[PDB]
C-alpha cells in the first residue's frame, strides 16, 4: 500500500524457498511496513494484547493438562495444580491475572482508538473486527471463570446464561439449551470447558484479519494526517520501517508492562480477584457479597441500573405492551451499550480524524473515560441510594455520547487545522 | 430454456436440506440428555421445622424453599392489596393459571402456614436470601437487588414476576411431594 | 451484610520480603490438631506437606506418626486403617463447620474506601487478620440491644458480619447497630488451652495469631516460592528493560 | 502465477469493502485459479481430507462437551454420550470412523503423489508440509484413541510413549516427562486430552500453508506437463477455472464418498474398530489380542519385524557396541520408513515427472502399493513363522524402493515421451 | 490364545432392515434377572432405558416396580434404599464375573479367513453369536485328553478360547488341541429353567438366544435409531449425488 | 566503537536468559507432580499363595508379579547356562548391579521359590502373560512377542533385558515389603 522497497532472496536457501513458497517475502513485507514516525506511547497496547493472547493460550493449554472438568473434581483439581504440579501455582496465577492484564490492555486500546479517530474511514473494518474480538474475549473470559467451580463461578454462570432467558418467546428455550437441563449442573461445566478452549483460537483468527486490516490501510497516527503516497521520497519522510524502530519500542514497552504484571502475580496475585471463589460452589445459597470480575463491572452496573421504577423502563413496558419489562430492558441496555460502540464510525459525523484538533470533542471524550471508571466503581457498590442514581446518570451518558453528542458534534464544532504532514508534527 | 436452470436449483436445494440435517444434531446434542429429562420426584421430612425456619432443599438441580411462616409473616402477606403488587399473578402450579396473587393463593394450605416455592430469583436465577430479609419482610436477592415479601411476591427490583410455586401437596401430616 | 474492622496483626509473612516463621507454623499446627480439628477439616491439604520446604518442615518420621491419629477409609479395601502422609486431612467432623483449607484466602478483612479497593492495595486482602479477629472478638457480655434477645445456640462476635441480628439491634431502616453479629461457632480458645512443648505462651492472643499463620500456609503453601519467582522475574525484567531502553534510544538517534 | 483475469469490485458494498480489506479479491483470485483440464478422479482426495478435518473438529468439539478426561469417569462418560446425549451415539461413531476415512484418504492422496511425481520440483515444499501434516495426524489420532480409556486405549498409550524411552541416554527422561509419573495413569489422560484438542488446529494451520504451497505453483496433472505461461490465450487452452468446473466435480465426488462413509457408520460402525476397547482399561493385564488401529498397522509391522534374531539387527548391535539393540532399531526403522518417504524428492533422480511415462517405475511402484497392503495385513497376524519373514521382506522392500530403486531408476530408465501440452492429452 | 467358531444364529436385529423383537428382549430380560444377575452386573445400563423406544419398552410403572428389588446406597444419605429407574443396574455380585453392559460388542465371534477380516464384513462382529455359543457350548463330557486332568472349579466350554488347558491337550508345539478351553462360569442354563408367562418355550437354545438379544440391546440400545439414520442419510446423499452428477456432466459439456 | 556492539550482545543475551527461564516451567510442569514423587511402600499378604499361582499387585501405578514357583519352574531356571541368555545381568535391585542372571540371583530366597519382579515388559512396557506361557515355560508378552523363561529372563523377541526385580524382602513369614 505505502511505497516501499521489496524483498530479494540472497542466500541459496532463500532463492530456493522464495521460488516455491514466498513465506519469507511475506514476513519481510509485514515486519518492514513503513509506520508513521510520530507514534506515541498509546500505540503499544496492540503488542501487549498480542502477548496476552499468547500468554493465555500457552498457560491455558498447560493448565488443561492438570484440570478436570467435572463438578466432583473441578475445584479439587485446581488445588491439585496449586499444591502438587511443578510450578502450578504460578501458571494458575499467570492465567488468572493474565486475563486481567488482557482487559486492561483492550480498554486502553479501545479508548485510544476513540480519541484519535482510528475507527473513521478507511478503518471501519479494523474497528468492526476489533468489536468481534472483544465479544469473544468476554465470552471466553466468562467461561474460564466458571471452570474453578467456586461460588462466583457457579452463580455467575447462572446469571449470564440467564441473560438469554430474557429474550421474549424463545428465551427459555435458549437457556435450557445452553444449560443442558433445568439448572446449572455438570452438563454446563463440561461444555464451557470445550468452548473455553475453542474460542481463543477463533480470537487468534480474528486477530490475523485485524492485523491484515490495518496493514492494508496503514496505521493511524496522533495527527490523523495520512502518509504522503505520491512518491517514495516523501513517504519515507513521514515514516520509518516497523522493524527495528517500532519493534524495539514495543518490546521495550512490553518489558515494562510485564515487569509490573509479574510484580502483581508474584506479590499480590489475588487483589483483582473475588475471595468468594475460594469457596466451593453451593447451588443452594448465593453469597451476599457476590460481585462480578472487575472487567465486567461497567456492563454489570448498566444492566442492574434499569429497575422497574426507572421512568424510561416504564415507558418501554407501556409502549411494548409489557414485552420489554425491567428484566429484558437491562439485558438490551447492556448489549446495546456494546452495540452503539460498534456503530461509532457511522455516528461520529465529524470529518476531522484526530480528536487532538476537536476542542469540544475532548470534553465529552474525557467524560466518557471518566464515566467508564465511574461505571466500574458503582458496579461494586450496593443498589441503594445514591449508587442507584449514579449508575443511572452514568448509564445515560454512555448512550448519549455515541447516539446524541457525536452526531451533533460533527455538524456544529469548529475544529482546529491539523499539521500539513506527519513530518511537521514529528519535528515539532 | 428453464430445464437446466431447474437442475442448479434442485441440486442446491438438496444440499441445503442435507446440511440442515447435519447441523440440527450438532445443536440438539446440547439440549437435556436422557438422564436429565428423566425427572424425578422427592419427599421432604418436615417434622423438625419450627415456625420462623426456612428449609432449603435441592430438587432437579435447583433450590426449593419450604418455610414455615410465623404469625407476623402471614399477617403482612394478607395485608397487601392486589393493586400494590408488581406482578398480580399467583404463579402457582397447584391452582388455576389465572389465579390472583393473594396471600391465600400463594400457600399450599388454607391456613397459609406452609409457603413452598422455587428459591430461584425470577430475574436471572440467583437464590434469594431468606430469614425475613429485604424491605418487605421476605427475601432479598443479592445479585441485582430484588426484594420479595413474606409470600414470595416481587415488590422491588429488576425481577419481573413472583417466585414460582411448584406442584406441591401434603401427602400426609408431615410429608410434601414436590413435582 | 457488609465489611467491618479487623485487628491489624503484624504477621511475619506480610510484606514483599515476608516469610513464614517455622516455629509459629508448628505451634499453629498443634492448636489446629488439639482444638480446631474437633469440628473443622482441611480436605485439600495433604498431610505430607508438613515436610515440604516453606512450611512447618517437620521431620518425615514425625509427620508419619502424626498421620497415624486419623482413621481413613481406604478406597479399594473399604476397611478402616491408619492415616499416611499421602492422605489429606479429614473432612469437617461438624457438618456446618466450614473447611479451613482456603479460609485465609476466602475472607477479606480490609475493604473500601467507598468500595474503591485502595485499602486492600496497601494492607492486603486480610484473611488471616480476619480469622484472628474472630478468635479474638468474642466478648463476655453481648451488646445492650440484645440482652434478652440472644438466639439460642449462637454467640456474638465483633468481627463476624454475616450472622443474624435481633430486631432490637436494627435502626429505622433495618440496618444492624452492632459492630458485628451472632456466629454459630462457640468461643474455641481460652488462656493456656494448649501446652506448647517449648513453653511458648498460649494466651488467646498468641494461639489466635499462631493458628492464623498456619491457616495462611495451608491456603498458600507456596507463598515463599511465589515471591522468589516474583523477585527473579522483576530483576530479569528490570535488567532487560534497561537494556531495551538504551537500545531504543541509541537507535532513534539517527532519526531525530 | 498462471496467466488469468483478476478481480474487479462491482457492488457498492464490494467497492466499499475492497478499499479497506481485499478479502473478497483474495477469495476470487483463489477460487478462480486456472486448473489443468485433465485432472482425473485421483485428485479428489485433497477435498476429502479437507472435509475430514472439518468433520473431526466439529464432531470433536461436540463430543468434548460431554466427555470427562479422568480415568474414573472417562469410559463411563463415553457411554453417557452413546446412551443419553441426543444423537450422541451417531456423533461418537462419526468421530471414530471419521478418523478411518481420514486415513484412507491420506494413503490414496500420498500414493497419487508418488505415482504422478507431485513431490518433484517445484513442489518440494507442498510435500514436506504434507509430511508434517501426516505426522500431526498420527499423533492426533493416537491421542484420540487413548481418550475412551478402554483396554486398547491404555496399552497403546503405554507402548507409544515407550517408543521415546528407546532413545539412548535421554530416552527414560522423555518417557517419564510424557507420562507424568512412572507409568500410564490419570496425569497422562488429562494431558492427552488438551493436546488432542490443540493439534487439529495446528493441522488446520498447516493445511492453510499446504493450500498456499500448491496455489503458488499450480496443481500437477496426470501428464506431468506444466501449464503454458507465455500468454493468457494458451493458458486457457490448458486450464479451466477452479470454480465452477472443479468445485462441482469435487463436491460430487465428496457426496459419493460420504454416501459410502455414512453407510458404514450407519450399518457397520464397529467393523474398523477393535472390540477390546469396549472393555475398561486394566493396568494389571494386557489383552492377548491387542492390535493397533488399522491405519497404524504397516508401521507397527515394521517395528516388530526387527527382533534380536534378525541379522541386520545383530550387525547394528555389534557395530554400535550395544547402543542399537533390537528395541531401538525397530523404532528407528519405523520412523525411518516415514523419513525416507519425506526425502523422496531428493532420492528420485529421474527428470520425468509423471510415472505414467516411466515403464520400469510402474513395476516397482505397484510393488510398493502391494507392499503397503501386505504390511497392513501382516500387522494383524501373530509374530510366529511365517509372518515374521513376510514382515522382513516387506520392510526390506520399503527401504529399497526409496533408497536403491528410485536413485538407480533415474539413471537407467528410458522414459516414454509425454504429450506436448495438457490440451493434447485432454482432447485425446 | 486365538479366535474360534461361533454358531451363526439368525438374529432379528441383523441386516440393514433388522430390528429388535420387543417380546424377545423381554424374555431375555427375564432370563438375565433370574439367572445371570446372580453373578453379572450391567453397571453402564440405566434401568430407566427399559421404557425407552427401541428396546423392551416396558410401561413406566412396571419399571418403577422393577427398580424396587435392588438395594442401592444413596450417595448423600449413605444409607440403603430401594432402587429407582434413574439408577443403573448393579455391579457384578461375583467379583470375577465380567460386566455384561458391552459384552455383545466387546467380543468377536467371526474371524478370518487367514486374518483378512472378510468374515466380519459379511457376518458382523458376532458378539451375541459368541455369547450364545458360550451359553450353548457346555458339553456333558469333556475332551478325551482331559478325562482325569480337569482343574477344580472350572468347566470345559466349546466356544471359550481364553481359558487354561491341561498339558495333555496341547500338541508338540504347545498349542491346544481342543476347540475351546476351560471357563470359570458353570453352565448357567438348563431346559425350562425359566417360566415364560406367554408359554414360550424355555429350552437352553431359546433362552441362550433370548438373553443374547437382550445383551445386544443393552450394549447398543440406539441400534434401531442408528439404522434409520443410515437409511435417511443414504437416501439424501443418493439424491444429492445423482443431482450433482447431472450438474457436473451438463457443465463440462461445454468444455469436452 | 565496540560500546554499542556489546550492548546489542548483552541485550540479546539477557533476552535469551529471560526466555529460557520462561520456557522451563512450561516443560517441567509435565514432570511428575508432588503426589506422584511421594513414593510409598506396600505390604502384600502371601499366606494364601500356593505353588503355581501368580499374584499380580499394583505398586506405584504399575504391576508387580509375585509368583510362587513350582518344582519344574525352579529346576528349569537353574538348568539354563549364562551363555544362552540374551541379557546376562540379574537386573536385581536387592543385590549388586553387576550380579549375573543366575536363577539364584533372580529370587528373594535361597531355595528360589519366590520370584518377585516388575510385571512390565522391557520392550515397550506391556504386561507379559504368565501361568507358564511362551516357549520357555515362563511369560509371553502379546504386544510384540517377547518370551521370558521361568526366572523372568528374556530369551526371544525385541525386549532387550530381563524383567526388573524391585527392592523386595520378607518382613515376616507371610509379608513382603516392596520398595
Ligand atoms: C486480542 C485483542 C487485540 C489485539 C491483539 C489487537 C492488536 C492490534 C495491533 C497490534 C494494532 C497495531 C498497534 C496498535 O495500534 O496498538 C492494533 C490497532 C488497532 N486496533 Fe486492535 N487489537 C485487539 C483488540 C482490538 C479491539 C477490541 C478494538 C476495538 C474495539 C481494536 C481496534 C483497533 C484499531 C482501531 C486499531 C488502529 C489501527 C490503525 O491505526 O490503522 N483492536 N490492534
Ligand atoms: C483469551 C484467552 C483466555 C482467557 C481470557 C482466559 C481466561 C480465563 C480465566 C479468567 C480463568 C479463571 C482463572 C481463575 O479463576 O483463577 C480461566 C480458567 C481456565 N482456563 Fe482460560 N483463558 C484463555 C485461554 C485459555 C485456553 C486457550 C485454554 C486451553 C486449555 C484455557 C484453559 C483454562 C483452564 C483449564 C482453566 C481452569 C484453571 C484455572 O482456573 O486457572 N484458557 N481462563
Ligand atoms: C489433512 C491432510 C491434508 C489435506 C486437507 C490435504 C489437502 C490437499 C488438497 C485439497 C490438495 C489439492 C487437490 C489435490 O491435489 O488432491 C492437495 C495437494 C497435494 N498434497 Fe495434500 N492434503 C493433506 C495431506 C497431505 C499429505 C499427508 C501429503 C504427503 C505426504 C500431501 C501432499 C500433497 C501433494 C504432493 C499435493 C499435490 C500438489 C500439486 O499438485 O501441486 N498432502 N492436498
Ligand atoms: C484430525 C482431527 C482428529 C482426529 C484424527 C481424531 C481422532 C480421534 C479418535 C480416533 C478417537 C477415538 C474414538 C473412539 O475410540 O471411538 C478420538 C476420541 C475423541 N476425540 Fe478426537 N480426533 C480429532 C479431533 C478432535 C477435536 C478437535 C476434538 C475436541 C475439540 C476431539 C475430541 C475427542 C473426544 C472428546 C474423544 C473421546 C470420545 C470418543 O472416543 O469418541 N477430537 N479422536
Ligand atoms: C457458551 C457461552 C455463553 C453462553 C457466553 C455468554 C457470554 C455473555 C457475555 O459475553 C459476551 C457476558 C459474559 C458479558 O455481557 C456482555 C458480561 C459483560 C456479563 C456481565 C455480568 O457478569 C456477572 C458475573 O460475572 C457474575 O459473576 C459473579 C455475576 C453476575 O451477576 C451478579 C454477573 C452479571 O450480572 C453480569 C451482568
Ligand atoms: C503427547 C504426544 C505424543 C507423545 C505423540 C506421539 C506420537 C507418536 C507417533 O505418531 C507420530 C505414533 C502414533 C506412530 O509412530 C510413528 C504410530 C505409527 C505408532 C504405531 C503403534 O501403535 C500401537 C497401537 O496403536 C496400539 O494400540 C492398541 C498398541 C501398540 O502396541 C502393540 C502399538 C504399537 O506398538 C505401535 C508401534
Ligand atoms: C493404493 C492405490 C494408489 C494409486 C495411486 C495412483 O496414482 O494410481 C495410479 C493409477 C493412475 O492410472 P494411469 O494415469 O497410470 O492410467 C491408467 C488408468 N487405467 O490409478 C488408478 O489405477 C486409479 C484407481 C486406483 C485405485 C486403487
Ligand atoms: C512495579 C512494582 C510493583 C510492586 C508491587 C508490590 C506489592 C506488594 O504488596 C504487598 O505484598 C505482600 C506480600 O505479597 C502482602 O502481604 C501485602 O499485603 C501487600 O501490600
Ligand atoms: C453403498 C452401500 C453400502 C451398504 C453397506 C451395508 C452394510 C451392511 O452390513 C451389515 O449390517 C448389518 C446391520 O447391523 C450387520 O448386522 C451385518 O453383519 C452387516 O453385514
Ligand atoms: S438475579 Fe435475583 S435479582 Fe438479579
Ligand atoms: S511390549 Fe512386551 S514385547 Fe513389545
Ligand atoms: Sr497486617
Amino acid at each position: 500500500g505505502i511505497p516501499h522497497d521489496h524483498y530479494e532472496p540472497r542466500t541459496g536457501i532463500e532463492k530456493w524457498l522464495h521460488s516455491r513458497l514466498p513465506i519469507v517475502a511475506l514476513a519481510y513485507d509485514t515486519i518492514m511496513i513503513p509506520t508513521p514516525r510520530n507514534l506515541n506511547w498509546m500505540w503499544i497496547w496492540g503488542v501487549v494484547l498480542a502477548f496476552c493472547l499468547v500468554l493465555q493460550i500457552v498457560t491455558g493449554i498447560v493448565l488443561a493438562m492438570h484440570y478436570t472438568p467435572h463438578v466432583d473434581l473441578a475445584f479439587a483439581s485446581v488445588e491439585h495444580i496449586m499444591r502438587n504440579v511443578n510450578g502450578g501455582f504460578m501458571l494458575r496465577y499467570l492465567h488468572a491475572n493474565g486475563a486481567s492484564l488482557f482487559f486492561i490492555a483492550v480498554y486502553l486500546h479501545i479508548f485510544r482508538g476513540l480519541y484519535y479517530g482510528s475507527y473513521k474511514a478507511p478503518r471501519e473494518v479494523t474497528w468492526i473486527v476489533g468489536m468481534l474480538i472483544y465479544l469473544a474475549m468476554m465470552a471466553t473470559a466468562f467461561m474460564g471463570y466458571v471452570l474453578p467451580w467456586g461460588q462466583m463461578s457457579f452463580w455467575g454462570a447462572t446469571v449470564i446464561t440467564g441473560l438469554f432467558g430474557a429474550i421474549p418467546g424463545i428465551g427459555h428455550s435458549i437457556q435450557t439449551w445452553l444449560l443442558g437441563g433445568p439448572c446449572v449442573d455438570n452438563a454446563t461445566l463440561n461444555r464451557f470447558f470445550s468452548l473455553h478452549y475453542l474460542l481463543p483460537f477463533v480470537i487468534a483468527a480474528l486477530v490475523a484479519i485485524h492485523i491484515w486490516a490495518f496493514h492494508s490501510t496503514g496505521n493511524n497516527n496522533p495527527t490523523g494526517v495520512e502518509v504522503r503516497r505520491t512518491s517514495k521520497a516523501e513517504a519515507q519522510k513521514d515514516t520509518v520501517p516497523f522493524w527495528p524502530y517500532f519493534i524495539i519500542k514495543d518490546v521495550f514497552a512490553l518489558a515494562v508492562v510485564l515487569l509490573v504484571f509479574f510484580a502483581i502475580v508474584g506479590f499480590m496475585p489475588n487483589y483483582l480477584g473475588h475471595p468468594d471463589n475460594y469457596i466451593e460452589a453451593n447451588p443452594l445459597s448465593t453469597p451476599a457479597h457476590i460481585v462480578p470480575e472487575w472487567y465486567f463491572l461497567p456492563f454489570y452496573a448498566i444492566l442492574r441500573a434499569f429497575t422497574a421504577d426507572v421512568w424510561v423502563v416504564q415507558i418501554a413496558n407501556f409502549i411494548s405492551f409489557g414485552i420489554i419489562d425491567a428484566k429484558f430492558f437491562g439485558v438490551l441496555a447492556m448489549f446495546g451499550a456494546i452495540l452503539v460502540m460498534a456503530l461509532v464510525p457511522w455516528l461520529d459525523t465529524s470529518p476531522v480524524r484526530s480528536g487532538r484538533y476537536r476542542p469540544m470533542f475532548k470534553i465529552y471524550f474525557w467524560l466518557l473515560a471518566a464515566d467508564f471508571v465511574i461505571l466500574t466503581w458503582v458496579g461494586a457498590q450496593q443498589t441503594t441510594f445514591p449508587y442507584d442514581w449514579i449508575s443511572l446518570i452514568a448509564s445515560a451518558y454512555w448512550f448519549a455520547y455515541f447516539l446524541v453528542i457525536l452526531p451533533i458534534l460533527g455538524a456544529i464544532e469548529k475544529p482546529v487545522a491539523p499539521p500539513a504532514t506527519i513530518e511537521e508534527d514529528f519535528n515539532a | 430454456g428453464t430445464r437446466r436452470d431447474f437442475l442448479y436449483y434442485a441440486t442446491a436445494g438438496a444440499g441445503a436440506v442435507a446440511t440442515g440435517a447435519a447441523v440440527w444434531p450438532l445443536i440438539n446434542q446440547m439440549n437435556p440428555s436422557a438422564d436429565v429429562q428423566a425427572l424425578a420426584s422427592i419427599f421432604v421430612d418436615v417434622s423438625s421445622v419450627e415456625p420462623g425456619v426456612q428449609l432449603t432443599v435441592k430438587f432437579l438441580g435447583c433450590p426449593i424453599f419450604i418455610r414455615r411462616r410465623t404469625e407476623a409473616d402471614i399477617e403482612l402477606g394478607r395485608s397487601v392489596q392486589l393493586g400494590q403488587l408488581v406482578d398480580t399473578n399467583a404463579r402457582n402450579a397447584n391452582i388455576d393459571a389465572g389465579a390472583e396473587a393473594t396471600d391465600q393463593n400463594r400457600t399450599l394450605d388454607e391456613a397459609g402456614e406452609w409457603l413452598v416455592m422455587w428459591g430461584v430469583c425470577t430475574h436471572l436465577g440467583c437464590v434469594p436470601i431468606g430469614g425475613v430479609s429485604g424491605d418487605f419482610g421476605g427475601w432479598f436477592c443479592p445479585c441485582h437487588g430484588s426484594h420479595y415479601d413474606s409470600a414470595g411476591r416481587i415488590r422491588k427490583g429488576p425481577a419481573p414476576e413472583n417466585l414460582p410455586i411448584p406442584l406441591a401437596k401434603f401427602i400426609d401430616e408431615t410429608t410434601i411431594q414436590l413435582g | 451484610a457488609g465489611g467491618g474492622h479487623v485487628e491489624d496483626v503484624p504477621f511475619s509473612f506480610e510484606g514483599p520480603f515476608g516469610t513464614f516463621d517455622q516455629h509459629q507454623l508448628q505451634r499453629g499446627l498443634q492448636v489446629y490438631t488439639e482444638v480446631c480439628a474437633a469440628c473443622h477439616g482441611m480436605k485439600f491439604v495433604p498431610i505430607r506437606s508438613l515436610s515440604e520446604p516453606g512450611g512447618p518442615e517437620l521431620p518425615e518420621d514425625q509427620v508419619r506418626a502424626y498421620a497415624t491419629q486419623f482413621t481413613v477409609t481406604d478406597e479399594e479395601t473399604g476397611e478402616d486403617r491408619e492415616g499416611k502422609p499421602t492422605d489429606h486431612f479429614p473432612h469437617s467432623a461438624l457438618e456446618n463447620a466450614p473447611d479451613l483449607s482456603l479460609m485465609a484466602k476466602a475472607r477479606a478483612g480490609f475493604h473500601g474506601p467507598m468500595g474503591t479497593g485502595i485499602s486492600q492495595l496497601f494492607n492486603g486482602i486480610g484473611g488471616p487478620e480476619y480469622i484472628y479477629s474472630v478468635l479474638t472478638g468474642f466478648p463476655e457480655e453481648p451488646p445492650k440491644c440484645a440482652e434478652g434477645h440472644e438466639p439460642d445456640g449462637f454467640y456474638y462476635n465483633r468481627a463476624f458480619q454475616n450472622g443474624s441480628v435481633p430486631d432490637t439491634c436494627k435502626d429505622a431502616n433495618g440496618v444492624k447497630t452492632t459492630a458485628g453479629s451472632w456466629i454459630a461457632m462457640p468461643p474455641p480458645l481460652m488462656d493456656d488451652l494448649v501446652e506448647y512443648a517449648d513453653g511458648h505462651d498460649a494466651s488467646v492472643h498468641a494461639m489466635a495469631e499462631d493458628v492464623s499463620a498456619f491457616l495462611m500456609w495451608a491456603a498458600e503453601p507456596k507463598l515463599m516460592a511465589r515471591k522468589q519467582a516474583g523477585f527473579t522475574a522483576v530483576m530479569f525484567l528490570t535488567v532487560l528493560s534497561v537494556l531495551l531502553y538504551l537500545t531504543n534510544k541509541r537507535l532513534w538517534a539517527g532519526v531525530k
